[PDB]
């Protein structure tokens, strides 16, 4: 499909205290790639990332669109964003396009600011908001993902099997997928400290 | 304050198109002449420093292969008339394969000679000498800030223009040739002038039906100046 | 669905002289296998020397009628005196492609004298191109037309034959044969003809019948 | 519809056929297709009569109002510039339009070469219409860039002789032009069945 | 002095000055009244004639806006011609939106909200007219309304416009307007026009007389007034 | 209608300009502000107007506006008529930073602002910014910097500015206590604190009539220091050591 | 936009603003320029700098293109304006004519700017007078002036800004066609009419030239001391 | 109007000496159900011309609307001048023309007849902008049908009556109920003359079906 | 003489005196006289100059095939009503297929010059209209105003000390009305010979005559078809 052009994975899963989110790192073209260091998850403020798939040019697009949005915010008002409102504005920016509209799939994952309380939720193509309490997913490979999290996902997690957890989701469902592979990048947050991992994935 | 761009006398016309009948007065002086052999054209730079490059002083611009030109007072919206006016007669050739004639050329101008409009923008501040070769043979063409058209067989416009059309009156008569009355223009003109006349001060605009390219004559104009 | 175009057909001819520039058109207009009249003529007399022939859609062909002789008009009322033909000619160009991109589907032939008092024939297309060329037949019998034409006023393709100037009968008997010829073979031709003789002293025009069906 | 142009030591030259046909049937037989712009440009006939006229005429007028305004003959990459862009704004609306711009520079020699697709672009030699693979192969036979006069001429009189040979969709008079330093001159215009008894043998 | 300049400010005491000025040109106008009947509406103007240089028959005040509705205009003749052409596009609109003639306290409301408009802003000057409206219709009966330079704008019987608005009206309200039919108001609208005025200020003048109603069966024209001649013949008879 | 046009935009009988010159001296009487050389850093200085003692000072800033990350500016002038400058600001420097994912090198930014300002020198007919208004920042071109608009539309890269009538006197202090060389941000407080001390009418520099703000280069991070209360105080109380061994001259 | 005249005619036949905001220009700093036949030069007084700040952000002296220059007088902002509108220009020419850009060419359009933002509702002139120093065609050396009605008019030589009459009385002991010319006895030959003005304080001297190939150069206030020194050393010569 | 809703059919007319008479029939067929068997198809124009239509009959109410708004208004200049039956040809010719140059056509079929200063009037105007004179006109399956009849007595005989030019309109009527599926037995003829114009009301066919009775 | 500034102030005597300003620079244009027969309409008009050698100013111009118009007054708003009469020519010459009535021709040409008077903005046009034209029903004389309150005549002359004129139009308006071309000019030029001083006599080349026909259509002349017109004169009664 369209959101196989270049392919693309975004795994964000909800722990105890602290949120794990986790992407894929080809690019490509349709069956020709070009490299594994392509930017999916970015930063925006901190301890709260987000997360971006499907086509490359709504994902940069709409990466620095939301950032534009995201600093004049932080900038009318000193304090950082809290996630909802972040949703709701990632929600007016894609649906100012309802008929123009973006092909990605952007997942937020983040904590409170003023307290440890880990959240979770994704969107579509046009703005439709989802929260949810163990795991969201998008992307290409969808059922890989859904299968596997609600094969491994216990309520209560210590960081510890939360990474593995994820680390086996993540490796398991990308090397099923054909079109999204070549390495993963883990981002695994929590109040005290930030945590990026790089897997030995399969490069196949 | 005191009257504005927008009202009549008690007697009379408007103020301001009678102050720009004023305006044009300040104006460098210049003489074109119509003859049945060409229409010749001549003007005065006044030129202030040695370093006032003399080349450099456009009164006659080129309209048209065969129509020339002279302005008065007020250089750069003359230059935005002579532009607009070039692009319409190169409008003409576009849609007529031939020569906007010299009086439809005149009439395009004075359209908006006063179109002059603020609300719903001043009038301008220049007399125009017009000097062309149509269908009808040569033309000479005076027109002003009002857009009063007119053809004249030979006008003199801006500063001593009094003296310069007596004397001119004088000396005038229809069945002139060409050299006799460049002369007689250059004699007028070292008569309106205030410095000797040498190589620098004067230019001449000369066109024939024949000799239509070239409205002009490049230092041949000092041997002119010598014969007299 | 509703279709803009309809071909309404129609036969226009045109012969630059020597000093005289003859158009001839029938007065048949149709539409499929129908007939509407037996009376519309294709010429338009426009000033002492210029006389317009427009075929095809008729309505455009209406319209750019009453458009030109507008401009005709404006052109007098500004600037003193009547276009030329070439001048015409050009502003008709410049018509049919300020309609490019929604054509006029009309052939359009001008003759008329230039302004050495010679005859000139200004052919032309659907998108408004033209070019001074001697002889011209435009619409449905355009190719019943034109290599008769070739062979008399040309003298192409043949042998020890000297050239004649064409003079005024002899070309009215050529045109009465070609129409007659023509309006033989030709569903879109007959029922009249209306042919416009240009001179140095007016505008000639005359009748003459053909066949009924 | 076949035309060529190709420059070398002494200047450019430019020929072509007349002959205009309307899908399979002729309309005229003599349709002059090198356009007279200027008394120093030439430009071509390269596809549609009237997009070719039109928009040569209002790059004639474009060229006439720069050196009305500054006392100065334009170059020719400014035409061709002039036109690329004059004709860009009308892409994918279905414009039909390859022609060739010659004239000479203040470089000298100038040759380029404008689509309606818009590949504007310099070169030596170019060949435009249905049969110019023809002219292709004829000319850079013959090409060179140190020929005489009269050699360009019988390249070019060759060429097109051999290219309304071949193909169906060419033929009429062959005009020829030739580009100087100070103006162009029509050199002749040599019709087909001439060329063919003459170099038939 | 001070405050009678725009159209926009009050005054100290309250009213608009530019209003006043506007109402007070249409009385050096000419003499235009109307009158009803029972069915049909009759007006007249009195017209002058320069002194010698007229046509009689140029320029007529008595306007016809609708196929049963026209104007009695006194005042400056253009701004009337211009509100003419507002009133016929009025009763255009209301002929294309609706199919049907316009009622005349809706055309005569639109028509004051017009006039109104130009009061308001200082862009603009107040209108230099004040007009007549009469009508006719089967289910409706005679309506003849009446609009100032300011715009209030209600029904009367009768009314006038010009020098002699007292001076005619002292005499207009004594006449029987309800039983008589038009026919005899034609000459009833003569002998008032008539006696005012006939050679004291003036030379001469000259009549016109407007018509509509049931006799007209609902069609608004001028009268064929040298038919039945019933000024003349009536006028040598009411100087005495 | 033409009888209600103001001047406006138009040139005086006698040869200057009136909505500039007024614009200056509306200037002058508002609240003087000052910048110090210093190469390792910079600094914002800040006095307090309207000090009545029932406020809240609940908005962390009342003349410093942290404007990009590594830019704040401090103001002068009518308040509201600065806010919108300064959302206009934001709002040119976020565009540039949209279009091109680098921060803004500062100058074209000033030149935005004072374009925008200009705009209003010339046509439009309205009333101009009448607000002369600082500059500091950090770049990848210069380092630090320091920058003055004007209402004419004219910016002088400073390296110690100039606040209206109360500041004339501290810039004479600024010359006649000229320095260069030393970057250290302490030596400058000191500097501005005596600045402060002399041209304040604030006896004795109470520390609630002022404020400060720095802006330093941390490791990748430009962070800009809004500092708080007691170091002002710990300053202040230096300052008056410093009074003392000027007084050791008696 | 305003519907008023700002540019109304006198009752005796002037423009009471244009001639007048040429005043505005006359109450400017000075700045001189003259071509050589091969370098051309020209430089600002009046830095007025107040020794103890920068000054690389108030120069007067910038560029458009590789081959044109730009000085100015008067108020600096409308300089600011005309600067930028003019890069965007010569760009613009630089986007169809594949050229490098013509000074007559950007002069024209400097000024028919001018001229019709002066025209217009409501709009305030720009209290400038820009000189304009390039050399393009076949490295001919050409400068221009303008004025606040928007005249271009060539010269060889120019002064402007305060006390221009006095600085061309200079140049008119000046004008000599020898004056020999060298690029160092030129360049401190125009050092020596900028020493003439009010002032002359020997450091507030500001220049620039272009060798008609090369790009901007700015001096070195040691250069220019030497250039003053042997200047005074002729006119010790002089006794 | 790309598609018409309820179309009408052919519409006759044709000179006389002195006058043209034209007549049409009264049906508002929607597809094939004949649901409008009592409409008016004829607008008598206010003295002089005189207006027949065919296909949408919503189109020709508009048109009928607009017309009688700008006959009102040149009735209420008073000038004594009105329109003659050729300038409104061309005003309707020119209307439709710039309707479909904006691909949005005016679905009709219109016919204009008129007499006015000793010389008669029938034009024509097409949905296309065809425009013309023609001494008898004919519509929609008319042209094809009723056409040959006219062109046969005008040949046949140059002149005409009042009385042959009305026969020979209800003939063809006859024959149009003869044999078009769209058509329906009452028609109107409507005539103008010097006299004024004058709308005749429903008549009716006198029809033969004695073929029936063979096998 | 403070409210006497501006259009739209009326004044405390309710005479807006921007109007009679205008009326005023009409009456400063040069002499022409405007008058019609049954079956022909001749308007003549008056050229002057600005110095001997300079061609006269002209007042008679065209407009359409039976519309000409003479002048006074200003010349821009001449030509700016010119264009825009011409244009409505052609605008209903292209529409209805037909040559205009003249009557809404001039009540088109006062609700155009209406809005010039009423708003802020614009000044009343200084012009001098005389318009001949042919409709069905004959011809006829229109004038014009500033305040565009159009008259129709049988004879008027407006302009310069045009009042002599009227005297003359006054005592042969009963004359004029049965004769055919040729006399009815030579009233014409005897109302124009009382328009100029006495002590010179009007010549060829500053006058100009322009006759539009019932069948004749509108044409201008100079001089040369003039020359017939001057002749068959006597001297004024000295």
């Amino acid at each position: 499909s369209i959101m196989s052009y270049n392919g693309g994975a975004v795994m964000a899963m909800k722990g105890k205290n602290c949120v794990a989110i986790a992407a894929d790192r080809r690019f490509g073209i349709q069956a020709q790639m070009v490299t594994t260091d392509f930017q999916k998850i970015f930063p925006m403020g901190d301890r709260l990332y987000i997360g971006l798939a499907g086509l490359a040019t709504d994902v940069q697009t709409v990466a620095q669109r939301l950032k534009f949005r995201l600093n004049l915010y932080e900038l009318k008002e000193g304090r950082q964003i809290k996630p909802y409102t972040l949703m709701s504005m990632v929600a007016n920016l894609l649906y100012e396009k309802r008929f123009g509209p973006y092909y990605t799939e952007p997942v937020i994952a983040g904590l409170d600011p003023k307290t440890f309380k880990p959240f979770i939720c994704s969107l579509d193509l046009i703005g439709c908001p989802m929260v949810t309490d163990d795991f969201v997913v998008s992307g290409t490979c969808a059922e890989q993902m859904y299968g596997m999290c609600e094969s491994l996902w216990e309520p209560n997690m210590d960081p510890d099997h939360l990474f593995e957890t994820i680390s086996q989701a993540m490796l398991n469902a990308v090397d099923r997928d054909a079109v999204s592979g070549m390495g993963v990048i883990v981002h695994i947050i929590e109040k005290d400290k930030i945590t990026t991992r790089t897997l030995k994935a399969r490069m196949d | 304050y005191d009257r504005g761009v927008n009202t009549f006398s008690p007697e009379g016309r408007l103020f301001q198109v009678e102050y720009a009948i004023e305006a044009i007065k300040l104006g460098s002086t210049a003489i074109g002449i119509q003859t049945s052999e060409g229409v010749c054209l001549a003007v005065e730079k006044r030129i202030t420093s040695p370093l006032m490059e003399p080349s450099s002083i456009e009164k006659i611009v080129e309209i048209d292969a065969h129509i020339g030109c002279a302005m008065s007072g007020l250089i750069a919206d003359a230059k935005t008339l002579i532009d607009k006016a070039r692009v319409e007669t190169q409008n003409h050739w576009f849609t007529y394969n031939e020569t906007m004639t010299v009086e439809s050329v005149t009439q395009a101008v004075s359209n908006l000679a006063l179109q002059f409009g603020e609300e719903d923008s001043r009038p301008f501040g220049v007399a125009l000498l017009f000097g062309g070769v149509d269908e009808k043979g040569p033309q000479l063409f005076h027109m002003d800030p009002s857009g009063t058209f007119v053809q004249c067989d030979a006008r003199a416009i801006g500063s001593a223009s009094e003296g310069a059309q007596s004397s001119l009156q004088e000396v005038y008569h229809k069945s002139m040739t060409l050299k006799e009355a460049i002369k007689s223009s250059l004699i007028i003109l070292k008569q309106v002038m205030e410095e000797k006349l040498n190589a620098t001060n004067i230019e001449l605009a000369t066109v024939q039906p024949g000799q239509n390219f070239h409205m002009f004559t490049k230092e041949e104009l000092e041997e002119v100046i010598k014969d007299i | 669905r509703f279709s803009p175009y309809v071909f309404n057909g129609g036969t226009i001819l045109a012969i630059a002289g020597e000093d005289f520039a003859i158009v001839a058109s029938d007065t048949r207009l149709s539409e499929g296998f129908s007939i509407h009249t037996r009376d519309s003529p294709k010429c338009y007399k426009l000033t002492d020397k210029t006389v317009i022939g427009c075929s095809g859609f008729h309505g455009d062909c209406l319209t750019l009628t009453k458009i030109i002789e507008a401009r005709l008009k404006m052109y007098k009322h500004s600037n003193n005196k009547a276009m030329t033909t070439g001048a015409i000619a050009a502003m008709l160009s410049t018509i049919l492609y300020s309609r490019r991109f929604f054509p006029y589907y009309v052939y359009n032939i001008i003759g008329g004298l230039d302004e050495e008092g010679k005859g000139a024939v200004y052919s032309f297309d659907p998108v408004g191109s033209y070019q001074r060329d001697s002889f011209k037949a435009g619409g449905s019998a355009s190719a019943m037309l034109q290599p008769l034409l070739d062979n008399q006023v040309g003298f192409k393709n043949m042998q020890n034959v000297e050239h004649v100037p064409l003079s005024l009968d002899r070309a009215m008997r050529l045109v009465k044969d070609v129409f007659i010829s023509a309006a033989e073979r030709d569903v879109y031709t007959g029922d009249a003809l209306r042919i416009c003789i240009v001179t140095k002293e007016g505008i000639r025009e005359e009748t003459v019948s053909l066949r009924k069906d | 519809t076949t035309t060529l142009a190709f420059k070398f030591r002494h200047g450019v030259i430019v020929a072509a056929d007349s002959r205009a046909t309307a899908g399979a049937y002729i309309a005229s037989q003599t349709v002059k297709k090198v356009i007279e712009i200027n008394p120093y440009l030439l430009g071509t006939m390269a596809g549609g009569a009237a997009d070719c006229s039109f928009w040569e005429r209002l790059l004639a007028r474009q060229c006439r109002i720069y050196e009305l305004r500054n006392k100065e003959r334009i170059s020719v990459a400014a035409a061709s510039k002039l036109l690329a862009n004059m004709v860009y704004q009308y892409k994918g609306m279905g414009l039909s339009m390859g022609t060739m711009i010659c004239g000479w520079d203040k470089r000298g020699p100038g040759l380029y070469y404008v689509d309606s697709e818009g590949n504007r672009i310099s070169g030596a030699t170019f060949s435009v219409g249905s049969g110019s693979v023809y002219a292709y192969g004829v000319m850079d036979r013959g090409y060179s860039y140190d020929l005489e006069v009269e050699q360009a001429y019988d390249l070019a009189r060759r060429a097109i002789y051999q290219a309304t040979y071949r193909d169906a969709y060419s033929g009429g008079a062959v005009n020829l032009y030739h580009v100087r330093e100070d103006g162009w001159i029509r050199v002749s215009s040599d019709n087909v069945a001439d060329l063919h008894e003459k170099y038939s043998g | 002095t001070g405050y009678d300049l725009s159209a926009s400010t009050f005054s100290p005491d309250g009213r608009v000055f530019q209003v006043e000025y506007a109402m007070k040109a249409v009385e050096n106008s000419s003499t235009a009244i109307g009158i009803r009947c029972k069915d049909g509406v009759v007006f007249g103007v009195e017209k002058l004639v320069l002194s010698k240089l007229y046509e009689e028959g140029s320029n007529k005040r008595l306007f016809n806006v609708d196929r049963h509705v026209g104007m009695a205009v006194a005042g400056l003749l253009a701004d009337a011609r211009s509100l003419a052409d507002i009133a016929r596009e009025e009763a255009s609109n209301f002929r294309s939106n609706f199919g049907y003639n316009i009622p005349l306290k809706h055309l005569a409301d639109r028509v004051a909200m017009y006039v109104h408009a130009y009061t308001l802003y200082s862009a603009v000057r107040p209108f230099g007219c004040s007009f007549m409206l009469g009508s006719y219709s089967v289910n409706d009966g005679a309506q003849l309304y009446m609009i100032d330079p300011s715009g209030v704008s209600y029904g009367y019987w009768g009314c006038a416009i010009g020098k002699a608005r007292q001076a005619a009206k002292t005499e207009i309200e004594k006449l029987q307007m309800k039983e008589m039919t038009c026919r005899d108001i034609v000459k009833e609208v003569a002998k008032i026009i008539y006696i005012v005025h006939d050679e004291v200020k003036d030379k001469a003048f000259e009549l016109e007389l407007s018509w509509v109603g049931e006799l007209t069966n609902g069609r608004h024209e001028i009268v064929p007034k040298d038919i039945r001649e019933e000024a003349e013949k009536y006028a040598k008879e009411s100087l005495k | 209608s033409r009888r209600y046009d103001s001047r406006t935009t138009i040139f005086s009988p006698e040869g200057r300009l009136y909505q500039v010159e007024y614009a200056m001296e509306a200037i002058g009487h508002a609240g003087t502000c000052l910048g110090i050389l210093a190469n390792d850093g910079v600094l914002l200085a800040a006095e307090r107007r309207n000090i009545h003692k029932l406020l809240d000072e609940v908005f962390f800033s009342e003349k410093i506006y942290k404007l990009n990350e590594d830019m704040a500016c401090s103001v002068a002038g009518i308040t509201s008529d600065a806010n919108v400058l300064t959302n206009e600001l934001r709002l040119i420097a976020q565009r540039y930073l949209l279009q091109y994912q680098e921060p803004i090198p500062c100058e074209q930014l000033v030149t935005a602002l004072c374009d925008i300002k200009q705009a209003y020198t010339q046509f439009g007919g309205k009333r101009p910014f009448g607000v002369s208004l600082l500059y500091i920042g950090w770049d990848k071109h210069y380092g630090f910097q320091l920058y003055q608009s004007d209402p004419s539309g004219n910016y002088g890269g400073w390296k110690a500015t100039c606040i209206g009538n109360n500041s004339a006197a501290a810039v004479s202090m600024l010359k006649q206590d000229y320095k260069e060389g030393e970057m250290t941000l302490k030596s400058a407080l000191a500097l501005a604190i005596k600045v402060l001390n002399k041209t304040m009418d604030v006896s004795k520099l109470s520390a609630e009539k002022v404020e400060i703000a720095t802006l330093t280069r941390e490791n990748g991070k430009t962070v800009i220091r809004v500092l708080k209360q007691k170091e002002v105080e710990q300053l202040i109380k230096k300052h008056e050591e410093e009074e003392a061994k000027a007084e050791r001259e008696k | 936009s305003y519907d008023r005249a700002i540019t109304v005619f006198s009752p005796d036949g002037h423009l009471f603003q244009v001639e007048y905001a040429q005043e505005a220009v006359k109450k400017g700093s000075t700045a001189v320029g003259v071509r050589g036949r091969d370098i051309v030069v020209l430089g600002v007084e009046k830095k007025s700098v107040a020794k103890l700040q920068d000054e690389r952000t108030v120069r007067k002296i910038c560029a458009l293109d590789d081959n044109v220059c730009m000085a100015f007088a008067g108020l600096t902002a409308d300089a600011r304006i005309v600067i930028n509108r003019a890069r965007v220009e010569c760009q613009s020419h630089r986007l169809t004519v594949e050229d490098p850009v013509t000074v007559e060419y950007i002069t024209r359009y400097i000024a028919s700017l001018k001229q019709r933002y002066t025209q217009s509702n409501g709009r305030r002139p720009f209290g400038i007078s820009a000189l304009i120093v390039g050399f393009d065609f076949d490295g001919t050396p050409r400068l221009y002036q303008t004025d606040p009605s928007g005249t271009y008019h060539a010269w060889k030589a120019n002064a402007i800004g305060r006390g221009a009459k006095s600085v061309r009385e200079f140049l008119e002991k000046n004008y000599t066609d020898e004056a020999i010319e060298t690029d160092d006895l030129t360049i401190k030959l125009v050092i020596k009419a900028l020493l003439e003005v009010v002032q002359s304080g020997g450091k507030n001297i500001e220049l620039a030239v272009m060798r008609r190939d090369q790009s901007l150069k700015i001096l070195n206030p040691e250069e220019i001391e030497k250039y003053v020194a042997e200047i005074e050393k002729e006119k010790e010569e002089n006794e | 109007t790309q598609n018409p809703m309820v179309t009408g059919t052919s519409v006759l007319g044709v000179k006389f000496e002195g006058g043209v008479v034209i007549a049409a029939d009264m049906l508002g067929s929607y597809g094939s159900l004949a649901r409008f068997r009592n409409i008016s198809r004829i607008m008598r124009v206010n003295n002089s011309t005189m207006l027949g239509a065919s296909g949408d009959y919503a189109d020709f109410q508009y048109l009928k609307q607009v017309l009688g708004q700008m006959v009102i208004d040149e009735e209420l200049l008073g000038d004594g001048h009105s329109y003659s039956p050729r300038a409104i040809h061309s005003w309707l010719t020119r209307a439709m023309y710039s309707r479909r140059s904006k691909m949005n056509p005016l679905w009709n079929t219109m016919v204009i007849g008129g007499y006015a200063d000793g010389e008669s009037f029938l034009g024509y105007v097409d949905m296309l902008g065809v425009a013309y004179e023609a001494p008898s006109l004919a519509t929609g399956y008319g042209a094809y049908l009723a056409q040959p009849l006219l062109r046969e007595v005008l040949e046949k005989q140059p002149v005409l009556s009042q009385t042959e030019a009305r026969d020979l309109v209800e003939r063809c009527m006859r024959v149009l109920y003869y044999r078009d599926a769209r058509s329906y037995n009452r028609f109107q003829i409507a005539t103008v003359t010097e006299k004024g114009v004058e709308i005749e009301g429903p008549l009716s066919t006198e029809t033969n079906w004695d073929i029936a009775h063979m096998i | 003489n403070q409210y006497d500034n501006d259009v739209t102030v009326w004044s405390p005597q309710g005479r807006i005196h921007q109007i009679e300003y205008a009326m005023e620079a009409v009456k400063q244009g040069s002499a022409t006289v405007g008058l019609k027969s049954k079956t022909h309409a001749v308007l003549v008009a008056l050229k002057r100059a600005q110095s001997e050698l300079a061609a006269h100013q002209k007042k008679i111009l065209h407009v359409d095939n039976h519309i000409g118009i003479s002048i006074a007054g200003l010349t821009a708003d001449a030509r700016l009503l010119c264009n825009f009469m011409r244009q409505e020519c052609l605008d209903s010459r292209f529409v209805f297929d037909r040559p205009l009535p003249v009557s809404r021709l001039v009540s088109l040409i006062g609700s155009k010059t209406q809005i010039p008077t009423q708003r802020y903005g614009r000044r009343p046009y200084g012009v001098g209209l005389l318009i001949a034209g042919y409709d069905d029903m004959g011809p006829h004389i229109f004038q014009t105003c500033p305040s565009a309150n159009y008259f129709d005549c049988r004879a008027m002359s407006i302009g310069a000390r045009s009042q002599s004129a009227r005297t003359y139009l006054e005592r042969h308006m009963s004359e004029f009305m049965e004769c055919n071309l040729n006399e009815l000019v030579k009233h014409g030029l005897r109302a124009l010979r009382e328009t100029l001083p006495a002590e010179q006599d009007l010549t060829t080349k500053n006058v100009s005559i322009g006759i539009v026909g019932k069948d004749l259509e509108f044409t201008i002349y100079d001089d040369d078809d003039v020359s017939p017109f001057l002749e068959g004169l006597e001297e004024r009664p000295q």
